């Protein structure tokens, strides 16, 4: 199904997304989300996908860095990124760990370190 | 041994174009004790290997595309 995407430029509606969500391909969704640079929902897919396969087990810390490699100057749509990070802080530490999480949050936002007292 | 990898593809990185083939990396594995002898880079490629010497010591020879 991946090869059809460049030829499928005549149709990129949300209806195609519904079928992939139903069958949970977990790869075409990430590939599509990289195109329009939404980066929000795909970020959920970074931890939503319980399985690993090839999309995971590689660059696990670096995938988070790459998705966080966005909006250098200012907020620029990353406010929802901060809010979804805040709302899912607890299970994030379960996957990545502890020592890497503080290093990742150090260069991004000190206030994100505030959400530790709960 | 001689090793050819030509980069590595993954979802996180983006392949800009047809990346030039990284030149062969050469390893010399050792028996008995576990150690790596040498690891350097060559110019273009390898055609054939001779690897002979009459003396007590032994020497090896490689021939690349342009010829070294």
């Amino acid at each position: 199904l991946e090869s059809l995407l460049p030829y499928y430029h005549s149709r990129t509606t949300e209806n195609f997304i519904l079928e992939l969500k139903e069958k949970n391909f977990n790869k075409v969704l990430f590939h599509i989300y990289k195109s329009e640079n939404k980066y929000a929902s795909a970020l959920s897919l970074i931890l939503e996908t319980k399985d690993i396969e090839k999309e995971y087990n590689t660059d696990i810390v670096s995938i988070t860095d790459y998705i966080l490699k966005k909006c250098p100057p200012g907020s620029l749509e990353c406010g929802k990124v901060t809010e979804v990070i805040e709302t899912n802080f607890d299970l994030l530490l379960s996957r990545i760990g502890i020592e890497k999480c503080v290093t990742i949050f150090s260069d991004f936002d000190y206030n994100l370190h505030q959400e530790i007292l709960e | 041994i001689v090793t050819e990898e030509t980069g590595v593809p993954t979802t996180s990185i983006s392949v800009n174009e047809l990346s030039p083939t990284i030149i062969n990396r050469i390893f010399i594995i050792d028996a008995k004790n576990k150690i790596i002898s040498l690891n350097f880079v060559v110019s273009s490629a390898i055609i054939d290997i001779f690897s002979t010497s009459q003396s007590g010591k032994n020497i090896t020879y490689l021939l690349t595309s342009e010829g070294v």
